[PDB]
DNA sequence: TTTTTTTT
């Protein structure tokens, strides 16, 4: 029989019952496990959810089957082989996998496909298993968790250049030319002593070529533990996660992935002269499998459905922040930067980012903070922090080893960021922002590093007035006292004041009071309306609109007329292509450029803003 | 040429002892054996750490010695030889380990899976420790018995670092002091099993020292018999494996001579006890004090000389069940606890019994809360004490700082902003870089307090301004972009500008705060300094007093022990209540109307800044705080009128004049 | 030398 070492694991029975559980699993036995009966559709649940998945696998000719723990655990034949996986993943996998290649050829000769039986042959089919267990804090783990899937979640701190992993070793004889190839089992290479043909023999003769022999690809990636995770005792720990294959080079830095693979220890050369090693164990994990953080029909009809809704731009700006209370404008422009404008790429110009830069300048305890915690969690790639603990090195670029350490706005790159007590933040990295988000690319100029980085992405900052509390009498710009430049370069700037309003005092107080009611207490689901904001980004493209060119130009020309930059008209521009975007056109309306318009006077409170002075009514504030 | 000494031990008779203790010792006297039941769990797998306390073995000696014996003091003889001892504790335990009992564990146990088989196809063949899943452990001696006494020269007794001396080696002895730094977790083996194939033997390499090399080759029989060599390979699933971890302790700067640096020992922890310590806490541990061999040629380099560690036995923290909730009934039955314990707080300092009271609302501070949305608000409750000079803020700050189990005393100069939040370290190793946790880190779960807080850097004050009113700590400096909980309370001491109060200057002025720092406090305290001649009379009778009295007068007052206030706040920080709809309409009305006289209250005599949302979450927090107190379930109007009543003598104060 | 938090 075909059994695993130290396991009563038996292959061949392991082997008929994933067999059993590739063909005759019913996605049944997975809901039914999951119960949902309320849920159970007969084609899905009828459907062999992993023949299904073979047929358009095949179709598709990839070598690589994602898999979750709980179809095993649906399977009673697969059950106790879920639990085996758990124990001894390696050998179960590889069984697994090589089943996973004769079902394949199975399936070709069964259902005499026209198809290329060489090729399934040729095709490494691996399994990629997922959800093998619950997450656990990396910091928990032990060495008995030695030789087990361990599912766990993490933020990509950094990752290595792909590596050469050697892969077959191949020989060479020197006097006869003979030559050999030795596969590298367990790392290592058992070399011929003497040459393979007999006729020549020579010992020694056999050298490793090693151009000649094969190598794969490895790479090793810094994880660190979810905040979630660790306790508050000490700072999050991070592990170095060696990836293979087409899994190297599958994530960037800074990207929130939960992933499932072999907990691996090794030892370590004490002298590396010497064989000599370390009583203790150098460990690191080799993830099988990796979860980052497809519309279906029936989700993009949910969002057209919800595009159709007329509430769809006042639904969305309550639903991205629900338990904040009021602040409705505010909502609505932090929506229009996630939704984000176009970015016309023009092949002479440079390009043209449709990004959003939304600055929170106002008196303080008003949520600003919160607001922008909200904003990070939402966003996919997002970057908090604050000026105080903030570097400017740190904030873009850091020199290391010579190497570069990415900034929290490389973090950013292509997602939101947050910089929080943004007017605490030092003068000079304001200045190091400064270019950087005018450009949205971060130029590097040291000696031995001299490049420049894409930094396309948005930031959304929380300031404070000069005056701890606004100042009417002290002119906005005064209030605010930021460069000017610098201030031209934020596309919005709400003045959030607390005026003190009988009627929303009580109302702020009641929203409060009632969530204090609830011990764990409409609006979209907030993964809905990220797939909403996704789908759009990405399928929505809006574009100038006549009306919308000619409404823009009069609009700024009585801006400047009444100061109106250039940077002022890109972003009314941009903030109207985003309102289109949120409002699925992929061209952009007269309207768009209205609710621009209307949203720039509003957060800068212009129909309250006093016409000279430079200063504001607090009375007219908020009527 | 390795001369042999005579010396008053016998390892056998000592073994017949130490098997006769086990398998007879019972807690009879307290109350099968107690040991043999420890063993029998460990045979159901129950527990994988053994722990034999010295004071039962000294109560087994007692009893033999009553009887009449050849008693091999044991107790003693393992004080000066543990290490060997252990094993042979470690070996008796396996020779009377009992059979397994219930369900053994051994379900999918690779070992027990196929050490049975291995024996099967061979049907010490194997190092003991291979199949030992038993951590061996030994309890210090309680020093309160100290029936050694003679004997008992200081064996407890915790020893400073430098107390140590070489002649301790290889004996137990006892350490208190600070835990400077602890590493991370690190597996490590005891015994290393090579699988060839042309044999199929699996030989099992027993390694002790810090470093090994590998056989690389086979002596196991089936390669031998057919003359084959063997090409060994490790397993990590065969080998034997425990985790490691090692711990830095250094001496306290009490335990530390004048004019002296601290010194600092390493410690080494195995089994389950590792993780147990936690960085930067005061602990006793109690463990075997090892010499640490080098390797060749840095042994070559160095000689007799030796490097030296300890192996932590036990441990002890002096700080973190039903006689707890006795002992809390106790004063519960009592009543007015509220009071009663605010009193209890500051004994030797004189009134300010409100100020007390406060303090003590923060020590068990508002209840934390998330939202389903995701929306989470602070607990924890900060409070600031503004006041002329030598009113003895400092003297009740210090106070806390013992009384709060976490909490940690600093100073405005002597502490950086970035010390004090957290520090980035170029160059720890390999000029690398590092998060280093800050005091307010140190003050995770626990209460910081900050002297001088108005002399404190205001950059550094905008610093806290982000972890004061927000928990976490965002650090974006060079080469580390990180975040990290930091969930605390804050208590600032400060004087008003020109050292005292100015009555002509407003109390905003005189405060001389950020508007925005000021809001994020949950409450400041205007305790302000008058000559009162009756007041001036009873405050020196106290303070005279507890000069000539070192306890200060009872005054008909009876004062709660340090232990028993922490135990009491903790059950209360238990019960997390949740307030009434009632309480909500009063709150709002109260909320208005403050907010209403600010709008009017502007003007400077009576101006302490605009009533902010963040102070009506304070208010709701100190009501929570008072249902903590008084355990109830949900929050009272009572508490709510208590904390309104707080808030305005805080104000009042001035006013009263 | 160059880059770099951090304290002095
Ligand atoms: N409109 C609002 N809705 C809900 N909560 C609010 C609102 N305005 C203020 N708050 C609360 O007021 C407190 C202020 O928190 P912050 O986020 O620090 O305020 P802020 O606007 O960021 O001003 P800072 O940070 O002090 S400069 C939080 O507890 C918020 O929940
Ligand atoms: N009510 C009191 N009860 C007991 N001792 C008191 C009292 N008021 C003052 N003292 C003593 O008088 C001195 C007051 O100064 P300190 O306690 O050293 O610092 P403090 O100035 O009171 O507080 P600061 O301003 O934050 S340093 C101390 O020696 C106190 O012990
Ligand atoms: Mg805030
Ligand atoms: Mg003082
Ligand atoms: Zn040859
Ligand atoms: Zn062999």
């Amino acid at each position: 029989l075909r059994i695993i070492w130290g396991t009563n694991v038996s292959i061949q029975e392991c082997t008929t019952n994933f067999r059993n559980f590739l063909m005759s699993f019913k996605y049944k036995f997975r809901k039914i496990l999951d119960e949902r009966e309320e849920f159970i559709n007969n084609t899905t649940d009828e459907e062999l959810y992993y023949i299904k998945q073979l047929n358009e696998m095949r179709e598709l000719g990839t070598s690589n089957l994602n898999l979750d723990a709980r179809n095993l655990l649906a399977y009673k034949q697969t059950e106790d082989l879920y639990h085996q996986l758990l124990n001894y993943p390696q050998e179960v996998i590889s069984i697994m996998d090589q089943t996973i290649k004769d079902c394949m050829v199975s399936l070709i000769v069964d259902n005499n496909l026209d198809y290329d039986l060489d090729e399934i042959e040729t095709k490494f089919y691996k399994v990629r298993p997922y959800n093998v267990g619950s997450c656990k804090g990396m910091r928990e783990l032990n060495p008995n968790d030695i030789d087990k899937l361990i599912n766990l979640k993490g933020l990509v701190l950094r990752s290595t250049p792909v590596i050469p992993d050697m892969k077959v070793a191949f020989f060479k004889c020197n006097v006869c030319d003979h030559t050999m190839a030795v596969e590298i089992d367990r790392g290592v290479i058992q070399e011929p002593a003497r040459c393979e043909r007999i006729d020549c023999n020579e010992p020694n003769s056999m050298s490793l070529i090693h151009n000649r022999c094969s190598f794969a690809d490895k790479q090793v990636i810094k994880l660190q533990e979810t905040p979630d995770f660790v306790p508050d005792g000490q700072t999050p720990h991070s592990i170095s996660l060696c990836v293979y294959d087409e899994l190297v080079d599958s994530c960037r830095a800074g990207d929130r992935i939960e992933v499932t693979g072999t907990f691996r220890s090794i030892p370590i050369r004490a002298n590396s002269r010497q064989r000599v090693l370390k009583s203790l164990y150098k460990t690191y994990v080799d993830v099988v499998h990796v979860k980052k953080v497809q519309i279906t029909d029936q989700d993009l009809a949910k969002i057209r459905e919800v595009a159709a809704r007329e509430d769809l731009y006042s639904l969305l700006a309550r639903s991205i922040a629900p338990s904040i209370y009021e602040l409705e404008d505010v909502k609505k422009g932090i929506l229009l930067q996630l939704f984000g404008g176009t970015n016309k790429t023009f092949t002479k110009g440079g390009r043209y980012r449709g990004d959003i830069n939304i600055l929170l300048c106002g008196d303080p305890s008003t949520s600003k903070s919160q607001i922008l915690q909200y904003v990070h969690k939402i966003t996919p790639r997002g970057v908090y922090t604050s000026g105080k603990g903030s570097s400017a090195v740190g904030l873009t670029a850091y020199i290391t080893r010579l190497v570069l350490e990415s900034g929290a706005l490389v973090l950013s790159d292509g997602g939101v960021c947050c910089i929080d007590e943004f007017d605490k933040m030092s003068d000079s990295t304001r200045s190091v922002l400064h270019e950087v988000m005018e450009q949205q690319t971060i130029s590097i100029a040291k000696a031995g590093i001299i490049t420049t980085l894409n930094a396309r992405s948005s930031i959304l900052a929380s300031a404070n007035p000069i005056g701890s509390r606004y100042n009417p009498n002290l002119p906005v710009t005064e209030n605010i006292d930021l460069p000017p430049p610098l201030l031209s370069r934020f596309d919005l700037v709400y003045l959030v004041l607390d005026k003190v309003d009988e009627k929303n005092d009580r109302e702020l107080a009641k929203h409060l009071t009632n969530l204090y009611l609830e011990d764990k207490p409409d609006v979209l689901p907030v993964e809905f309306l990220t797939m909403y904001i996704s789908y759009a980004k990405e399928h929505i493209h809006p574009i100038i609109t006549e009306a919308a060119k000619t409404e823009l130009v009069r609009a700024y020309v009585g801006m400047r007329k009444m100061t109106a930059t250039t940077r002022q008209l890109e972003s009314m521009i941009r903030l109207a292509e985003a309102h289109a975007k949120m409002k699925l056109k992929n061209v952009v309306e007269l309207e768009d450029v209205q609710e621009a318009v209307r949203l720039i006077r509003s957060a800068i409170k212009d129909y309250a803003t006093d016409p000279k002075t430079g200063k504001i009514d607090m009375n007219l504030v908020q009527t | 040429a390795l001369p042999s000494i005579q010396l008053p031990v016998d390892y056998n008779n000592l073994f017949n002892e130490i098997t006769d203790f086990l398998v007879t010792f019972k807690q009879d006297t307290l109350s099968g054996p107690k040991y043999m039941a420890m063993l029998q769990k460990v045979a159901n797998r129950e527990l994988n750490s053994v722990i034999i306390d010295l004071d039962d073995i000294l109560q087994y000696q007692n009893e033999k010695f009553l009887q009449g014996t050849q008693a091999d003091d044991l107790v003693s003889a393992i004080q000066q030889n543990a290490n060997h001892f252990t094993e042979l504790f470690c070996r008796a335990i396996d020779n009377n380990m009992p059979l397994p009992t219930k369900e053994i564990d051994y379900k999918d146990d690779v070992l027990d899976v196929i050490l049975n088989q291995r024996r099967l196809r061979n049907e010490e063949l194997f190092p003991p420790n291979l199949t030992r899943r038993y951590f061996l452990y030994f309890k210090p001696l309680s020093q309160n018995c100290a029936r050694r006494y003679r004997k008992k020269a200081i064996s407890s007794k915790p020893l400073s670092v430098r107390q140590i001396k070489g002649d301790f080696l290889g004996q137990l002895i006892t350490v208190r002091g600070i835990i400077t730094r602890v590493s991370d977790v690190k597996p490590a083996v005891e015994v290393i099993a090579y699988t060839c194939d042309q044999c199929g033997y699996e030989v099992f390499q027993e390694v002790n020292s810090r470093t090994f090399t590998p056989l690389s080759e086979c002596t196991s029989e089936e390669c031998s018999q057919n003359q084959t060599k063997g090409q060994l390979f490790m397993s990590t699933r065969a080998s034997k494996f425990s985790a490691f971890q090692e711990c830095k302790i250094q001496e306290l700067s009490q335990q530390v001579p004048v004019g002296h640096i601290p010194r600092s020992l390493n410690i080494h922890v195995n089994g389950t006890l590792v993780r147990s310590l936690s960085p930067g806490d005061i602990v006793d541990v109690t463990g075997i004090f090892l010499p640490a061999p080098y390797t060749g040629f840095k042994a070559l380099k160095a000689g007799l000389l030796t490097e030296t560690y300890l192996e932590a036995q036990f441990v002890r923290q002096h700080k973190k069940t039903s006689d707890v909730e006795e002992r809390v009934m106790e004063l519960i039955t009592s009543g007015d606890v509220y009071n009663r314990l605010a009193k209890s707080i500051a004994p030797e300092i004189y009134g300010n019994l409100d100020v007390k009271k406060a303090l003590l609302l923060l020590l068990v501070g508002g209840v934390d809360k998330r939202v389903g949305d995701g929306m989470k608000i602070r607990g924890d409750i900060n409070v600031c004490l503004m006041g002329d000079p030598g009113v003895a803020k400092s003297q009740l700050l210090k106070a806390i700082c013992k009384i709060s189990p976490r909490g940690v005393y600093t100073t405005g100069k002597g502490s950086s902003g970035v010390g004090l939040t957290a520090a980035v370290m170029k160059d720890p190793v390999t000029d690398e870089m590092i998060l280093e946790g800050g005091a307010l880190v140190l003050a995770d779960n626990g209460i910081c307090c900050i002297d001088e807080f108005d002399k404190m850097d205001e950059s550094d004050r905008t610093a806290i301004h982000e972890v004061m009113e927000q928990q976490t700590i965002s650090i974006s400096k060079a080469g580390i972009n990180t975040t990290l909980n930091a969930r605390t309370s804050i208590l600032a001491a400060a004087n008003p500008l020109y050292g005292r109060y100015n009555p002509r200057l407003s109390p905003l002025d005189n405060i001389n705060l950020p508007a925005a720092l000021l809001s994020r406090f949950d409450i400041l305290f205007l305790m302000l300094d008058i000559p009162s001649r009756d007041d001036d009379e009873k405050l020196a009778e106290h303070v005279t007093y507890v000069h000539m009295h070192n306890k200060q007068p009872d005054l008909d007052f009876t004062p709660v022990e340090p232990s028993k206030m922490r135990e009491y706040i903790a059950y209360a920080k238990t019960k997390r209540p949740v307030m009434s709809e009632a309480v909500n309409d009063y709150v709002v009305q109260a909320y208005i109307r403050l907010r209403q006289d600010s709008k009017r209250e502007m003007d400077s005599k009576f101006s302490f800044g605009q009533a902010t949302p963040r102070t009506l979450l304070g208010i709701i927090r100190l009501s929570q705080a008072l249902a903590k107190l008084r355990l109830a379930d949900m929050v009272d109007i009572d508490d709510v009128e208590e904390a309104l009543r707080l808030v305005r003598v805080s104000k009042e104060s001035l006013y009263q004049e």
